């Protein structure tokens, strides 16, 4: 679905060809595309821009509290984490627009649980050869 | 050795009068919280009272309570308690002690009461300066605002002026949810707090670094093709600054967001709570509902 | 004389002299180990 804007080129058909074609344990099969009459579906499209505006956000907020918090750090870590912004960084404000940001970035995030965790239903320890069945164990 | 009780006695040895008994008996099917497991313990145990200390944060009282062992209680006689311990999966009868409205089907979690309206609730048994102190069980979606409100403070607290964060502080406490409003008493920013902003801190840098280009560029790319009420409204919060993609490997973006996904679920625990009941039902004047329990 | 580094910040240090080595030293404590060797070495057809 991130490739939908871009499905022009012949490259990005390419990819999204290969994305489509899953292999799993003596079983192929293709999963539908998500983009359809070359237009994206409004909830795959919203999961799509809550994945980039929490990306973008992150990318400018982390700097501020970074600097600010590492040189207090005990770990080491920190320091290490501002170095790795630097690194990105060269590679390329009212305090309510801070609050504002910072409540939109954790918004944002929650929009994503749904694709990020899942949960397991049923634990499996019983297989027919007639293997269409098995007995497992519930768990919820 | 001894396997750990599921029925658990409680006795007040503080003499009770007619009151105080009469009180106890509307709390059946309540949930109470215990420090540890024993046959017949002592009242003091019982509830969050204990903890109450001149710190006073929100956040130490919210670590303490999520170590806490629940139980559900079952009928009063007197003088006595009878507590039970719930198991994972069954079904359970709980009482809304707490002014918030359940809806079916909606997962509860555990947390440390916050204050509310004319705040004079507190008549539950004050005897020997002793006071049975219950945590709320609230919906998924007002947990999850306690507990961003907190974070966000404590994240903002950071450099900015102090009169400015009292000024961010106040505008933050307050939450409305579900037709009520309700405020944080005592957010107190401490290191409790400054834990959970450098855990924050750490998985918002690995984010930053992880995300590929592609991700970074669909908002601005869609933008110069589409139009809509949630596309502005949440443009507005961006840095303002033909062509094809600089960079096609299905696989390294495959390999990044199954890290990317690693470091978002890092991010979201330390503001989600772990769910305790499951409902489905309710009585039609809010006061109880049945749950499955789960934890 | 001047040193080249790699990591481009430094790091505070929580460890003891019994784990970790660390250069440190004031620098009059430096003047007077140069002039103090400076003297010794010479005090040494």
């Amino acid at each position: 679905g991130l490739f939908s804007l871009d499905r022009s080129y012949e490259e990005v058909k390419a990819a999204v060809q290969q994305l489509q074609t899953i292999t799993f344990r003596d079983a192929t099969f293709t999963i539908p595309d998500p983009v359809i009459d070359q237009h994206l579906l409004i909830d795959m499209k919203t999961a799509c821009l809550s994945m980039s505006m929490v990306a973008n956000l992150a990318s400018e907020l982390t700097m501020t509290y970074v600097r600010k918090l590492a040189l207090e750090d005990s770990s080491m870590l920190l320091v290490k984490c501002q170095e790795l912004l630097m690194r990105l960084d060269r590679e390329r404000v009212s305090p309510d627009d801070e609050i504002a940001r910072l409540s939109a970035l954790f918004v944002m995030l929650r929009q994503l649980d749904d694709l990020i965790r899942e949960q397991v239903v049923f634990t499996v320890c019983d297989v027919s050869p007639d293997n269409k069945s098995a007995t497992c164990i519930f768990k919820g | 050795m001894a396997a750990m009780e599921a029925n658990i006695f409680c006795t007040f040895d503080h003499k009770l009068s007619i009151a105080d008994v009469g009180k106890l008996t509307k709390l059946v099917a309540a949930v109470v919280p215990i420090p540890q497991r024993l046959h017949l313990i002592k009242h003091y145990q019982l509830g969050l009272h204990q903890f109450v200390d001149h710190t006073r944060g929100y956040v130490r009282l919210r670590g303490l309570l999520r170590n806490m062992t629940l139980t559900l209680m079952r009928r009063v006689e007197g003088n006595q308690i009878l507590l039970h311990v719930p198991t994972h999966g069954l079904l359970y009868t709980v009482l809304n002690t707490g002014p918030v409205t359940w809806e079916k089907g909606d997962a509860l979690c555990v947390l440390p009461p916050l204050f509310h309206g004319p705040l004079a609730r507190e008549n539950l048994l004050t005897l020997g300066q002793w006071e049975l102190v219950l945590p709320w069980i609230v919906p998924m979606p007002l947990a999850l605002e306690i507990n961003q409100r907190l974070l966000i403070m404590g994240l903002f607290s950071l450099d900015r002026s102090y009169e400015e964060v009292k000024a961010a502080v106040q505008q933050l406490q307050t939450i409305t949810f579900r037709d009520a409003t309700f405020t944080i008493p005592d957010p107190v920013i401490d290191q409790h707090l400054l834990i959970d902003m450098k855990t924050a801190c750490l998985s918002m840098s690995m984010v930053a670094n992880l995300a590929s280009e592609l991700t970074m560029t669909y908002v601005r790319k869609l933008a110069l093709e589409d139009s809509s009420m949630l596309l502005v409204k949440c443009q507005e919060l961006l840095m303002r600054l033909p062509a094809r993609p600089q960079h096609v490997s299905p696989d390294d973006e495959i390999a990044r967001l199954s890290a990317l996904f690693v470091m978002l679920r890092q991010l979201d625990d330390l503001i989600r709570e772990q769910v305790v009941f499951t409902v489905c039902d309710v009585s039609p004047d809010n006061k109880s509902a049945t749950c499955i329990f789960k934890g | 004389s001047l040193l080249h580094t790699f990591w481009r910040l430094p790091v505070a240090v929580f460890f003891e002299p019994h784990e970790e080595n660390v250069l440190r030293c004031p620098e009059r404590v430096l003047r007077r180990l140069l002039e103090d060797a400076a003297v010794t070495m010479r005090g040494g057809d």
